[PDB]
């Protein structure tokens, strides 16, 4: 897997070229960016089964087909099988908002995840409903504005981490 | 590419548990030890070509039997071929100073660079000599902070063991 | 099936009034909704209350809800001019997954049903009887009569329309009569 | 808010749901004096009509112009086909519900509302005046005259009734004016976007 | 789906053998406990919704606890949704007692409950307290006969088991 | 695996709906004729050796090619082969016979045989002979009228087993 | 015991390797919020037991039905036996916080807890109202500096994690 | 595995007591000596093929029959071994001391390793010898006193670090 900074080595090794001035620059402000980094990923962890569940809940509330006979999410082994991937969907954002890439998630989560769910049967609609879920209950997070549960961070601007969990997320739902 | 961050999130994975307290501290040392690794890789990319010309003519004075027919560096084609083998070594660990950790020279110069180097009849005591003349090359405050120093020749020293 | 059995109930502004609905199901658990149907007939949502739940509130408005005798009646309080429209006794079961045919249907195919409605007036209050200031308005061979006057009882030739009264926003009633004067 | 169609014609009920995660979007019919009732609901992620029973298929059908966007389709309209449409699909707290279009199914001229303006002695005594703008022979009697400023987008104007002439209808609305106030009608049949009349000072 | 038939096919074919003795004599048990199993899933699937909604209430009155706010029956829908879980359940225990094993509950009740159960904040001791009232109210040859009982009760006492 | 007890547990699954009248009526007819699949699946397997045997025989003899040279019965090893599949198609018949549902058959044995044949070259249509040639032998056992085989059993009509017996090999051979 | 430590010299044993600049870094990690870490250990250390009875008292006050007869908490010994589990999750999120990961935590009170409980009808929501009593009453700095607590709502946070 | 912080954790836990403040002092020194730790650390795997060459050098100069046929040393083959293993208790040892604990090699390397030894023929004397060396020059290396390679640190008392890396190698005696 990468990280920011091995995703900058990697994409200067394509070059053959050291690390210029602006990768270097640009790593800089993701360690200066650092303490917020971590701040934005005990957010998620701290509430992580907080955001897993009620992805899950809301998706079967706005579609209770689910549920059904039949549904995706019928059958409590079902049930938990997709709380199991919302937990390791949400865990593999994780890693990616605390590496600052998102090598990690494309290669050990939605590699190959899109035919798995197709030969599975899970609803790719839902899938991304529940992975759209997550990433708002997420980014409120890192906000710290979840209405229910504030974490005390110092004042300050975490939109880039907001985003770039929000880009994570989209990456879930475009490989499903 | 093995890291700081890298290493820690395969932790979890292979656990697979969501980053703890443990992860988010080991990438706090991250960011502690990203000042000095960061300008040893900044004066490294900034002085690369004078350092890795350096490091081959100290490889070849070191051992100018290399020179000989039938030997690494026997034609000028073959001595270009050493320093650009220092150069991709030097960038590597470039690499490695950026990443803070051996991951860019584990992958990308050591793996495999046994088998090439025997195969090619390159002997690693002529990479060993160039890297060990850059190691002791280097001077404090002069050409970089003490820490920058000490993760440059880190570096260095991995490659060294790597190569003995 | 909804039950309204009354409409075009009359009460005055800052009033109470409670608009009598019953209903009959089969259903185990449900929720019975409460609709008013504008002049725009834009069916809004005032409150919703649920067979096991609590008498349901919603500031103004406000549920008497019964299991037994099945009375939902919905009752409004201190009433606002604005309030006048077409309310609908809404019975259906959305958010319920047990209690309910055997079909496999999942709650959002199911169907919300509705009473015959009830349109409330919401009258003026009773105040002292105003004396109308009249104009009569012209342009183009059409004849225009507006008339503060209260009760609704102003009582004001190629052709002469009903004269339409309305509650002004004053508190009271305006009328405009228009054809091709003073008695209240 | 209004379709007026022939009889054995086409209707074409859009509304203004603005639901993105629909799974099914429902079409009642409030037939005013009776209770609002479905006719169909469209599954939206198949793209099926589930008629009521004891009906008859190719009556109703629903049409995705977009996504996200409904319209129902009534083939061979009859008088009895005459009413309000709602399209209403479950929301968390209620079932949401569309404007709301008026359907009237005439058995088959120029019914845009004709703007008579009354420009108003008020001054003189109230120094406050009324500007009533009355619209005559105007089908279907379904209307909406509401009056606006020129600066901006809905001031309390009096309304009165609407009243049938012959066959069509009449009605006027006037603005107790304690400026050019605008009188904004919304109509079917108008000059295809809907009308408006001007007020001077 | 576990059963008598299931099992001992899946002996013989993970052994590689044909149908033996011992699987013959294994559904014929199959047949003789039929009559009592079926009994007591025909009972249950015409007297379902009345043993639903008393383990229902059962639950909630042992438990008001769960109507407060934050808790799993906190609202009507979900109170309807403990009903419709304990009409699952009781439709499982119909399935068992049809199949004659536990299979229909092990794979669509059972397998994953905890995980769920433990996300969604749903006590198990709410459902084992409804299939505790609902194995305690069976009364005998009220409801259904001694054998049906055994075989209705057992399936109650298994879904308790696998919550506790 | 399902059997025919599970079958219709699945079937009522799919509309959320307890075990219906009809259902357990057929169960329980299923049952009244427990002794006689019984009886059934042991003349199956009593004569299973017998079966294969003969109709690996037969589909050798009808089609002299498969034990020719480059034919797909020649090579004891090949032939070995050929009888060892036709035992196994033999016993998960015998299975789905027992269980009174086709589920194990094709789970198990009949999930890609298709492909796996075409792969190995096993020619189709003399497997289909061969199958058909135990269909036909099994449902003598089942009937008892083998003519070189008479299972004592109580007289009766076992003509639904043997119906039952015919379906899983026709479904064997479609597999193919 | 997940430690940056451990996890670091784990992942290095597993691929045979000398600690390199990544462990070290890691290293560098755990002195840099030792500081912080260790403060909330020690304010949790010195003040343990009105931690603990606080959170008991809420836990039970969350939910008085567990004193009801059949329940966890229905004798005075099974409410000793509460607080001391409070006082043993307290102690491995004070051990936690020394160590720097979740380590004891996941070893001595995590792992198995979801068996135990089952087996023994402690409700989960007992014991996350608890920690989340403790988690929301902890006040900065008059309890503790604001990255102590950090790191000791982290703790917090994941043993209510691993309970729910 | 264990750390100096695992450790006082472990020992804190046997009491069932919270970590005492001589423990929180003691790992708050710990700490403070950290830079020295890693410095340490740093100076034992920089040097790590130059250690263990010296050591298994130096154990097979004293001991020539080591490379005698019959010898342990002898056949590269038991050289390499030799040589692996030398590496393996010196990146154990390198273990111990950047966790500040014995627990790691103890239970990963010297844990049944006398055994294995006696076993294989290993001879335990010879080890020992090779295990002091390599105590000595690493010992020199954290103190920076290796007479042909200096590695710059900032000046400091570095004896604490020296101690307890020869611990960790006068354990691997014992253990042998
Ligand atoms: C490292 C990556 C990683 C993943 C992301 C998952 C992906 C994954 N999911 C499932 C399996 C499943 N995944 C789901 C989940 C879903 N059902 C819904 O209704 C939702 C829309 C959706 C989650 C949001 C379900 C229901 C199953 C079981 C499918 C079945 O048995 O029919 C399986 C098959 C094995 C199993 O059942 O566990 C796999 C590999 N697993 C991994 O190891
Ligand atoms: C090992 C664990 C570990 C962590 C969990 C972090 C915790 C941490 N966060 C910040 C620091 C910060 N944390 C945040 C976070 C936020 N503030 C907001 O208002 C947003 C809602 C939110 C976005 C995620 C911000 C904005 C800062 C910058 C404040 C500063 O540096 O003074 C700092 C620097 C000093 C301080 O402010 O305390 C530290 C140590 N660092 C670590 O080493
Ligand atoms: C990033 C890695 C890095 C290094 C390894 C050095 C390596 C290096 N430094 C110098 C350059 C020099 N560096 C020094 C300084 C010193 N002389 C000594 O004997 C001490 C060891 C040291 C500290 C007092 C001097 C005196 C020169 C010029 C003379 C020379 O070439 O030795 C040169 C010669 C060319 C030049 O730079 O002008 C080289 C190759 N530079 C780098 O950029
Ligand atoms: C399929 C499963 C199945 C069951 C578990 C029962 C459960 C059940 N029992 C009763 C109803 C009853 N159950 C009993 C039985 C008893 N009361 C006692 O005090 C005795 C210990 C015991 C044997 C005499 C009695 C007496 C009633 C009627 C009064 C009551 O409601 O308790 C009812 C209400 C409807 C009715 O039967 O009148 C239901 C649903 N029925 C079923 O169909
Ligand atoms: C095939 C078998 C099968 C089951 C057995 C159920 C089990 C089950 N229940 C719920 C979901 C739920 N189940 C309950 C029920 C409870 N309410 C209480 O007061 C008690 C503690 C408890 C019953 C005793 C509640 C309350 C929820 C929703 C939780 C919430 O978000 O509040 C869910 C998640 C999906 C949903 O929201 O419906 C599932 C799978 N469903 C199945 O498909
Ligand atoms: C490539 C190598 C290879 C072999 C070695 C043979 C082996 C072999 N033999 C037979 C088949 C046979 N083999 C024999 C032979 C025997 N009759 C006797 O009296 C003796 C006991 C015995 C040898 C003396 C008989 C009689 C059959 C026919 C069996 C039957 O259908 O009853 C078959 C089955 C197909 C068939 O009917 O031909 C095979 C594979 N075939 C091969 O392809
Ligand atoms: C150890 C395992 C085991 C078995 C193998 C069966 C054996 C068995 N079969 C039947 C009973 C029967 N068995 C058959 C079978 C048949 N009759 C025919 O004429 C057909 C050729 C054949 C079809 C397969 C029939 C038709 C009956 C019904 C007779 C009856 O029940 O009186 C009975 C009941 C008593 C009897 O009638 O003898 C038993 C115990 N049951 C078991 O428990
Ligand atoms: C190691 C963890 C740790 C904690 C989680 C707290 C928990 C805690 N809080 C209080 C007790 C208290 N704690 C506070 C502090 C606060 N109360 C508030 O309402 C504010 C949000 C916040 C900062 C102003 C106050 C004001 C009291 C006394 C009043 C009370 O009991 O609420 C006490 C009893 C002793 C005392 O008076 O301090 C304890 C143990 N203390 C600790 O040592
Ligand atoms: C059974 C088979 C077997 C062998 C094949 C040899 C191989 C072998 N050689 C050496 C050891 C050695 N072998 C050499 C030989 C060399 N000197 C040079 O000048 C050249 C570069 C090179 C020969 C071309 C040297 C110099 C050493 C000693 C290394 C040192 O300590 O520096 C060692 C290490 C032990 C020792 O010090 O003796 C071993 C295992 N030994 C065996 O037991
Ligand atoms: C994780 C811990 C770890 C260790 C510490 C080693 C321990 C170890 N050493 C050997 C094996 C060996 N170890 C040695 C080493 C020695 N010979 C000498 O003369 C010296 C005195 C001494 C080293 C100082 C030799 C020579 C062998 C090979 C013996 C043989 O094959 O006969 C073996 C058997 C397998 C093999 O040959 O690789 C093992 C498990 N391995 C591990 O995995
Ligand atoms: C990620 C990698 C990493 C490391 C490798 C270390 C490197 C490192 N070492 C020290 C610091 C030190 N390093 C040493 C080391 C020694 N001095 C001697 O004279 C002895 C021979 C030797 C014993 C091992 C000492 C004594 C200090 C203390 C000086 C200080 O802290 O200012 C410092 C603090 C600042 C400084 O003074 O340089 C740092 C960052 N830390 C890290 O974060
Ligand atoms: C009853 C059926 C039901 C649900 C379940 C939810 C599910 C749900 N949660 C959301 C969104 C969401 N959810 C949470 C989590 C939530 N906030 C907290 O502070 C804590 C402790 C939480 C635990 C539940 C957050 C923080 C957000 C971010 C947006 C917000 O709520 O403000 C969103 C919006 C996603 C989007 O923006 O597209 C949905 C649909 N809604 C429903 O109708
Ligand atoms: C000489 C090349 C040769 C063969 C080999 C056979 C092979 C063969 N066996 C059959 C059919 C068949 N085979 C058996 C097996 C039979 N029962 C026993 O218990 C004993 C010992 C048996 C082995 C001989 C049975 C019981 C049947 C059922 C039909 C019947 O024979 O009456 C059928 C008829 C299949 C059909 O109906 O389409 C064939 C072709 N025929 C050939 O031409
Ligand atoms: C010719 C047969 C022969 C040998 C081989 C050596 C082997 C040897 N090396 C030692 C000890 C030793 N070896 C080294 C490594 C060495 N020092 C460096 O600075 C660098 C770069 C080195 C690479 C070789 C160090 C650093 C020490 C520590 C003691 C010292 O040399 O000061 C010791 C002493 C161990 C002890 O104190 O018990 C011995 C015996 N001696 C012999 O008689």
């Amino acid at each position: 897997m990468l990280d920011a900074f091995s995703r900058v080595v990697v994409n200067s090794d394509s070059k053959a070229a050291y690390v210029s001035g602006s990768d270097l620059q640009a790593l800089k402000t993701f360690i200066a960016d650092g303490n917020k980094r971590l701040d934005a990923v005990n957010s998620i962890v701290s509430n992580a089964s907080c955001i897993v569940s009620d992805a899950v809940s809301g998706m079967i509330c706005e579609n209770p087909g689910l549920i059904a006979p039949g549904g995706n999410c019928y059958t409590n082994r079902r049930m938990a099988a997709c709380l199991r991937d919302g937990e390791i969907i949400l865990r593999y954002t994780s890693y990616a908002l605390l590496a600052g890439d998102s090598s990690v998630l494309e290669d050990r989560c939605l590699n190959g995840l899109k035919e798995t769910y197709i030969a599975l049967g899970v609803p790719t609609n839902s899938t991304a409903r529940a992975v759209s879920i997550m990433k708002s209950s997420a980014v409120a997070f890192i906000s710290n504005t979840a209405p229910q549960r504030k974490m005390a961070t110092a004042a300050g601007d975490c939109s880039a981490l907001s985003s770039e969990v929000a880009s994570y997320c989209d990456k879930v739902s475009a490989a499903i | 590419m093995k890291s700081v961050i890298t290493t820690t999130i395969s932790a979890a994975d292979a656990a697979g548990r969501f980053p703890s307290s443990s992860d988010l501290e080991s990438v706090q040392g991250n960011i502690q030890r990203a000042a000095s690794r960061l300008e040893a890789a900044e004066k490294l990319a900034g002085n690369h070509e004078a350092v890795v010309k350096e490091a081959g003519d100290a490889c070849f004075a070191k051992y100018p039997y290399l020179k000989n027919p039938g030997e690494a560096g026997d034609s000028q084609e073959k001595i270009n071929k050493c320093y650009r083998d220092i150069d991709h070594y030097m960038r590597l660990i470039n690499y490695s100073l950026v990443v803070g950790g051996t991951g860019p020279l584990d992958e990308w110069g050591i793996a495999g660079a046994r088998e090439v180097y025997r195969a090619l009849n390159l002997p690693g005591s002529s990479y060993i000599a160039a890297f060990v003349f850059t190691r002791d090359r280097l001077c404090v405050p002069r050409d970089m902070s003490a820490q920058a120093a000490v993760e440059f020749s880190g570096a260095l020293d991995y490659v060294i063991n790597s190569l003995c | 099936k909804v039950t309204q059995a009354q409409s075009s109930v009359s009460m005055p502004v800052r009033k109470a009034v409670t608009l009598n609905c019953l209903y009959e199901t089969s259903w185990w658990s449900y929720y019975i909704f409460w609709y008013k149907q504008l002049p725009s007939k834009e069916m809004i949502f005032l409150i919703r209350q649920g067979s096991d739940e609590q008498n349901a509130k919603s500031g103004r408005y406000s549920v008497n809800f019964k299991k037994a005798a099945k009375s939902v009646a919905l009752t409004i309080s201190a009433l606002q001019l604005e309030d006048s429209a077409k309310y609908f006794c809404a019975l259906g079961a959305p958010h319920t997954y047990w209690g309910i045919s055997t079909d496999l249907s999942s709650w959002d195919t199911r169907q919300m049903f509705f009473g015959t409605g009830i349109k409330l007036f919401v009258e003026p209050r009773s105040q002292p009887h105003t004396k109308p200031s009249v104009f009569v308005m012209k342009n183009g061979t059409n004849v225009a009569c507006l008339v503060e006057f209260y009760p609704k009882d102003i009582r004001i030739k190629i052709t002469e329309f009903d004269p339409a009264i309305v509650i002004s926003p004053s508190g009271k009633y305006n009328a405009v009569k228009l054809g091709k004067s003073v008695q209240h | 808010k209004s379709v007026t169609r022939p009889t054995r014609s086409s209707a074409e009920i859009t509304c203004d749901l603005t639901v993105i995660n629909a799974f099914y979007i429902h079409w009642y019919l409030h037939q005013e004096g009776k209770a609002p009732q479905r006719l169909l609901y469209y599954d939206v992620s198949n793209s099926k009509d589930v008629l009521e029973s004891g009906l008859s298929p190719g009556k109703y059908y629903t049409h995705t112009p977009r996504r996200w966007s409904w319209i129902l389709i009534l083939r061979n309209l009859i008088e009895n086909d005459s009413g309000v449409y709602y399209c209403a699909t479950w929301d968390r707290p209620s079932k949401l519900f569309g404007s709301g279009t008026t359907l009237v199914v005439t058995d088959k001229a120029d019914v845009s509302p004709k703007p008579t303006i009354f420009l108003p002695a008020e001054t003189k005594l109230q120094k406050a005046g009324t500007y009533l703008c009355l619209l005559e022979k105007f089908f279907p009697d379904v209307i909406k005259i509401h009056w606006q400023e020129k600066k901006s987008n809905i001031l309390g104007s009096q309304e009165g009734n609407t009243m049938k002439t012959n066959d069509t209808y009449m009605k006027f609305s006037w603005l107790t004016v304690p400026k050019e106030h605008r009188c904004i009608v919304r109509h079917e049949n108008n000059k295809g976007v809907d009308q408006e009349i001007i007020f001077p000072p």
